[PDB]
């Protein structure tokens, strides 16, 4: 009792809607990914750091 | 049960993102269903409706939808008077209930078996039982009642259907005259027990 | 059953590819963050080891 465009246009949506969710985690991940860098490098750097003024 | 109605090939399994409702729709909605359930919730996928199941009162449809769709789906299924069951189809759950199931049956007709056969024995040994000590008991009461020695005249009867009258008249005379007045229920000429039978 | 299953599967294969390849990115952007962090506090302890050294 429905044509082919109209269930045709939500199966497109909900095509569409998963993969827009999937991009936003993909972006969320990449600022996530910034973040850890930077983290990681801070601390690790800092404390290697300390070793050497220590050592010295 | 579902045990008997779903199967495994009616539903898509480890889905990323949909997740699948099940519907029981009056059958005078039945029609109605199959097209308004379509409506029920944003982002259903199309023509991906059908019927798994029929009864004379209702029947049982399933349908995919996103996961976030569940409540919505639920609520207006509710409003439109469908039952919705949430049942997630699990292989290993509805096969352990089958073998246990069948376990049971098996092992109920296993026992049954050698029980009667077990019984059959014993209960025909309680009652040679029951036999041996109503004739003792009708021993002693023999003894008690006439003295010794222990020659007693002691008969099992067989009554005549309607004889139980003249079976007592015959069974007074021949008794009653040669002991007392002394000896129904209490007072017999004879040592007398009921074997139901 | 067939549409809404094509359908989903490629939106699975889709949200799939985007949050795997950020997560790839961030566990290689992780690396790439102690390295840097490597090589300039190694170049840090090498300036020290001169100041070191002409006190000495």
């Amino acid at each position: 009792a429905l044509s082919d465009a109209d269930v045709q246009k939500q199966i497109k949506h909900m095509m569409a809607f998963i993969e827009q969710e999937a991009n936003e985690k993909a972006e969320e991940i990449d600022a996530k990914a910034e973040e850890e860098f930077n983290i990681e490098k801070g601390r690790l750097v800092q404390t290697q750091r300390l070793k050497i003024m220590e050592y010295y | 049960s579902l045990a008997e109605i779903v199967k495994k090939d009616d539903f898509v399994l480890d889905s990323e993102y949909l997740v699948t409702l099940l519907v029981v729709v009056p059958k005078l909605n039945h029609n109605d269903w199959i097209k308004q359930y379509e409506t029920l919730a944003e982002m259903v996928v199309p023509r991906s409706s059908n019927v798994l199941s029929e009864d004379q009162d209702s029947y049982l449809c399933n349908v995919t939808l996103f996961k976030k769709a569940v409540d919505d789906f639920r609520h207006k299924a509710r409003e439109n008077k469908f039952i919705v069951r949430d049942f997630q189809y699990n292989e290993e759950e509805m096969r352990a209930d089958k073998e246990e199931m069948n376990r049971l049956s098996t092992d109920k007709k296993k026992q049954f078996g050698p029980l009667v056969r077990w019984l059959k024995v014993n209960f025909s040994e309680a009652f040679i039982a029951w036999i041996h000590i109503k004739a003792l008991r009708v021993f002693v009461e023999s003894v008690l009642r006439y003295g010794l020695p222990v020659n007693f005249q002691a008969m099992l009867l067989q009554p005549n259907k309607k004889s139980v009258k003249k079976l007592r008249e015959v069974l007074h005379e021949l008794y009653k005259h040669l002991d007392s007045s002394a000896a129904q229920q209490e007072y017999y000429p004879y040592v007398y027990y009921k074997i139901d039978c | 059953q067939s549409q809404g299953i094509q359908q989903l599967l490629q939106a699975e294969k889709r949200a799939a590819e985007k949050v795997a390849d950020a997560r790839k990115r961030k566990a290689r952007r992780l690396k790439q963050a102690k390295e840097e962090a490597q090589m300039e506090v190694e170049q840090y302890r090498r300036e020290r080891e001169q100041e070191f050294q002409s006190k000495q």
